[PDB]
């Protein structure tokens, strides 16, 4: 192996000798205690690496060994209902050896060697296998987890081992040529699996939310982005998301943010149930952790570790999900980096390629037929923390030039406690037209109307707020003061919603259209009783208003029934009034 | 009603205008003199390679 | 053990001097520096290579030559020698006494950086805390495990109201029958660059309070040297983590003025010629602060919790400032003190709207203080917005034309403003701090009440004033 030694030591980056022969972005292990660091500049006979772990008491001389192969996941089962670090390594395995605290220097495997898995064949010998394809399945939290061939991987089987119980590393399948398959392989993290072919979007990416949901969608296989300021409410969006969507395996990258807040999904989770089958929640969540006060190096390789395992998951036939708590934190991370390699900032010290990594981060995104014929699709949510709340920072822009969704958060709203705090205005999807045909046979088949029937008030009252904060609401005439009560019933009774509520946190699409229909229904009533003359306080007054105001506190049980009683009171007072 | 609406709403939104426009451009200043001292290094450090 | 000296200066410019042969002192090192004069000064290694080591002083480099300077090293690791016996001492922010008694006698040594917690050996923070102020308790209420920042302004008295917090928080186990007894908070003071003035006052409220014997002082006067401005708080966390987590203390940490450490951070990194950020504050402040703040909490298997109260001033009142904006994304909350109330004699000036905590929502409902907690916090939310935006409409137009639904807002608005936020030094419980809050929130019909069930309602409503 190419060994040398340490030259000079500067905060996160450390500058070998003698490292004549390594290769650009190799592993090497620094130190007596084996950091584990990256090449990403060669200059003569010296090397320039970035350590993972912190570096400090590290002294001159000590000696550099290279492991000649780039930064690597091990995909295989069992790493399903666990939580990792930035390198993936797991947590709870650290604790039972160096206690509470995190101690640099520890190394574990990544996927348990000691467990029995169930094999179950489904090759014979003589057949011809190729990248991608399915050599057996393995029993999972309700899951069947296949074992794939390696995607460079070809070649004829000569033995298959029989039906039984094996560990990850036991191998099961040997090639005609002596290649040795086992359960697991190792991927490079900087690397795109490869696919056969991508498709177009065309299902819903359901988040349990009426504001996300209804007004601007986001497709199985699109990109959102959310940024806002301190308070508005990403973490909670993020993690309702992760509670109540209806992705098969839920993918949640932790880069660079608060621990408490790692510590409630591992609290909470093993107790709430999954949507989609009877099995606790944490069955199908994997974390990644890597939180603020932890080394900063290490958040680069979390994302690109989430990401292939959100990859990985895809080429199984399965809906993956991935959540990234920060990229902004990334974007200091490089930051740094670039600060130690004396490298001419762009702008707001950022690096000049800033670009180039956020595009190649949210790429991987999308619906894809895999090798093996199957079919599954990732999408990404990746949240924004610019600083003061200007949307026109170096990161925002670079974002928003490549995502399909912007949900824009607003701080004038979470001031007054309006969550989910989305800002109507300023937000925007471009998945609504191809998602039409979806809605008008899965849901109903006026939906799109009543949509754009509300999308059009909300206008109408955005624009007479221009006219009403500085002339006088009682100065417009009752067929504007109309259009500002129903603007705010719209807004405290629809767009509004609880996630710490018991019933609320979750909202169906029918929950939704009922409610919808029964506002649209109340505005046309009132319009007629508006034309009969009548003046707007008997309106506002009327006892059926609060039936629409508790609606949606009703539950997915009682709605049905709710319904059609509120349909028949709206038109039963509307007629008895005057 | 005019009085009280510039006293009230045009002028704290002009003045907080003037403040983010002032900010940005001096924040630019800033990054634009930061080049010009490492230039000088970088001309001082090419000059003493073997004097 | 034996000491060994370097003697091979080559520069020296501003903080910086370089140490030629200097090949076998570790990076993070402690080193001491010694003159002609025989006056001693402390530095720490900042950058080792192969041709010379960067070493920053903790003072001023005055009376330094290169022909009688040595540099001798201390310890590889800047480490603090903690006891028990610190309770009750005073201490000029790099660990020397300054009361006048003798030098404690250590019983570990500890790294002054600390390490990360594991995020799986920590706990939720669970346990409600009763500070005595209505704006704090049932709006933004305190969890033992919170560290929640006061942002203070360039006048405002955010002094007296961390003195007032510090001498009556209590944990009221009767609420939920978890123990017993009346176990008192240990206090950790850190002050960073403050003067006389608010020195005096700290210490006279401190010693008529009667808590002095059960608290630790690390003072840096504002005429010290500024780069001992940067151990400060560091020490104050190891004392604070180190009593917590191996004597089941519960101990409280008070940072006063941390915008004097971010300007002391930001003189350093320009020193060092870093990539500055937004306002010329360098690019990793982030990191820095968060190496503070991340300290606190609970962890699960033991008994002792750490909470934090830091105290900072925005600049010219300015929330977008770096200094407010880089806390507000690391802390759980923050209270932020309002101008306009305090120039109206109320005490204390909290602002409602853009105070907040985040960890409200696990300590309070069913079993632990009262059910109907958490809808009246919602509620007065909305209705005090609601007042607010009615009071900014009626000075545009005038109250001639109002509608009196709008008029019942602003009589709300202007009844909370007075009876609610103002209070002085009286110590409210939290029972009566809800039956106030009830109190005012019958002044609106049931029919605006939407954010309460209605079994609250009627359990408690149409009560009135009787606080006199
Ligand atoms: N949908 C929601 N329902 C109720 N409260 C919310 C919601 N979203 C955000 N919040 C409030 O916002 C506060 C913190 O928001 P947070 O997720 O920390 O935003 P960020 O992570 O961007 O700072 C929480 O205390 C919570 O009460
Ligand atoms: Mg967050």
């Amino acid at each position: 192996m190419i060994q040398g030694v340490i030259q000079k030591i500067a905060g996160p980056a450390v500058i070998a000798k003698g490292m004549l022969g390594a290769r650009m972005y190799d592993i090497c292990k620094v130190g007596e205690e084996g950091l584990v660091g990256e090449i990403i500049r060669l200059d003569g006979d010296t090397a320039f690496v970035q350590v993972y772990e912190d570096t400090s008491g590290l002294k001159v001389g000590e000696p550099v060994v290279s492991t000649g192969l780039p930064l690597a996941v091990e995909l295989g089962p069992g790493m399903l209902n666990g939580i990792y670090d930035g390198i993936q390594r797991p947590l709870e395995r650290i604790r039972e050896k160096t206690g509470i605290y995190i101690t640099r220097g520890v190394v574990v495997h990544a996927l348990d060697r000691e467990k029995k898995w169930a094999w179950t064949p489904m090759v014979k010998p003589g057949d011809e296998v190729r990248g991608g394809m399915v050599l057996g399945t393995v029993p999972e939290f309700g899951f069947t987890h296949k074992i794939l061939v390696p995607p460079d991987v070809r070649g004829r089987v000569k033995e298959v081992k029989p039906a039984g119980e094996y560990t990850v590393e036991e191998p099961v399948v040997v090639l005609e040529d002596g290649t040795e398959l086992k359960m697991y392989h190792t991927w490079p993290v900087r690397r795109a699996r490869p696919v056969q072919r991508k498709l177009d979007p065309n299902t819903p990416f359901l988040t349990g939310m009426r504001i996300l949901d209804v007004l601007f969608p986001v497709a199985m296989g699109g990109t959102a982005a959310i940024p806002g300021p301190f308070g508005s409410g990403k973490t909670v969006t993020q993690q309702s998301l992760a509670k109540w969507s209806n992705a098969d395996v839920v993918v949640y990258v932790g880069c660079g943010e608060r621990g408490n807040e790692m510590t409630d999904v591992l609290v909470e989770f093993p107790e709430l149930t999954d949507p989609k089958t009877g099995g606790p929640l944490m069955h199908r969540t994997v974390l990644i952790a890597n939180t603020s006060n932890m080394p900063v190096a290490a958040r680069e390789a979390s994302i690109y570790v989430g990401v292939t395992i959100a990859e990985y998951f895809r080429d199984q036939g399965f809906s993956v999900a991935l959540m990234a708590d920060s990229t902004s934190r990334w974007a200091e991370a490089l930051r740094e980096i670039s600060s130690r390699l004396e490298e001419m900032p762009a702008e707001e010290g950022y690096p000049p390629y800033l670009a180039a990594r956020l595009a190649a981060f949210y790429e991987r995104a999308g619906k894809v037929i895999t090798l093996g014929g199957e079919e599954g699709a990732v999408t990404i949510v990746g949240a924004v923390s610019p600083p003061g709340g200007d949307m026109s920072e170096p990161v925002t822009q670079s974002t928003l030039r490549i995502v399909g969704a912007f949900w824009r958060l607003d701080a004038s709203l979470a001031f007054r406690r309006h969550f989910p705090a989305i800002n109507w205005n300023g937000s925007y999807s471009l998945f609504t037209s191809a998602l039409d045909p979806w809605y008008r046979e899965n849901v109903a088949e006026d939906y799109p109307e009543l949509r754009d029937a509300i999308s059009e008030l909300l206008q109408r009252e955005a624009g007479l707020q221009e006219i009403v904060q500085l002339v006088g609401p009682d100065a417009l005439q009752d067929a504007e003061r109309l259009v500002i009560e129903v603007g705010r019933i719209i807004r405290e009774d629809f767009l509004q919603q609880n996630a710490y509520h018991e019933v609320d946190a979750y909202c169906s699409m029918k929950k939704a259209y009922g409610i919808m229909k029964m506002i649209l229904a109340f505005y046309k009533e009132a319009e007629a009783a508006i034309k009969r003359g009548v003046s707007i306080d008997e309106i506002l007054q009327l006892p059926v208003l609060e039936r629409i105001g508790r609606a949606r506190y009703v539950s997915e049980e009682e709605f049905p029934a709710y319904f059609e009683e509120a349909m028949k009171e709206i038109q039963g007072a509307f007629k008895a009034l005057a | 009603r005019r009085v009280n609406a510039l006293e009230q709403v045009v002028i704290p939104g002009i003045r907080a205008q003037i403040r983010f426009i002032q900010q940005v451009l001096e924040q630019r200043e800033r990054e634009d003199t930061f080049r010009l001292k490492r230039i000088k290094g970088k001309i001082e450090a090419r000059e003493a390679e073997e004097e | 053990l034996l000491k060994k000296e370097y003697t091979g200066i080559t520069y020296i410019s501003g903080p910086l001097l370089f140490v030629e042969n200097a090949k076998d002192l570790a990076y993070g090192a402690i080193v001491d520096i010694k003159d002609g004069t025989g006056r001693v000064r402390g530095g720490q290694v900042i950058e080792v290579s192969e041709e010379y080591a960067v070493i920053q002083v903790f003072e001023e480099t005055t009376g330094l030559d290169l022909a009688t300077t040595s540099v001798s090293l201390v310890e590889d690791v800047a480490r603090l020698g903690v006891s028990k016996e610190m309770l009750g001492r005073r201490f000029n922010g790099i660990g020397k006494p300054i009361d006048g008694l003798p030098p404690i006698t250590p019983e570990k040594r500890l790294p002054i950086t600390g390490l990360p917690l594991n995020p799986v050996a920590r706990r939720k923070p669970e346990q409600f805390i009763q500070t005595g102020i209505s704006t704090i308790d049932v709006m933004n209420t305190l969890v033992r495990g919170q560290k929640l920042p006061i942002f203070s302004g360039s006048g405002l008295p955010a002094n007296e109201i961390a003195a007032q917090i510090a001498r009556q928080a209590t944990v009221r186990p009767d609420l939920s029958g978890e123990g017993e007894k009346e176990e008192p908070f240990a206090v950790v003071f850190a002050a960073m660059g403050i003067t006389q003035r608010e020195l005096s006052y700290f210490i006279q409220e401190f010693e008529r309070t009667g808590a002095l014997s059960r608290s630790v002082l690390f003072l840096n006067k504002a005429d010290d040297p500024t780069i001992e401005r940067i151990l400060t708080p560091r020490m104050a966390l190891t004392v604070a983590e180190y009593l917590a987590f191996e004597h089941d203390y519960h101990v409280l940490v008070i940072l006063t003025d941390m915008t004097n450490y971010c300007e002391a951070l930001r003189e350093i990194g320009a020193a060092r010629e870093e990539i500055p950020g937004r306002r010329g504050y360098p690019g990793y402040m982030y990191t820095d602060l968060a190496t503070i703040y991340e300290r606190a909490g609970v962890v699960e298997g033991k008994k002792g919790s750490v909470t934090q109260i830091p105290i900072l001033s925005m600049p010219d009142d300015d929330r977008t400032h770096p200094i407010p904006d880089l806390t507000g994304y690391i802390t759980e909350g923050q209270i932020q003190l309002s101008r306009e109330l305090h120039r109206k004699g109320i005490y204390p000036p909290i602002d409602p709207l853009p105070s907040l905590s985040r960890l409200m929502n696990n300590g309070v409902g069913k079993g632990k203080t009262r059910e109907d907690h958490k809808q009246v916090s919602d509620q007065l939310y909305s209705a005090y917005a609601n007042g607010v935006d009615i009071r900014k409409l009626v000075a545009i137009i005038g109250e001639d034309a109002l509608t009196e639904n709008d008029r019942r807002y602003l009589q709300f608005a202007d009844a909370f403003e007075r009876f609610f936020i103002n209070q002085g030094q009286q110590n409210r419980s939290i029972e009566e701090s809800l039956q106030i809050a009830w109190a005012l929130l019958s002044m609106l019909p049931q029919g605006e009440l939407k954010r309460i069930s209605k079994d609250h309602i009627g359990k408690y409503y149409g009560q009135k004033l009787e606080e006199i």
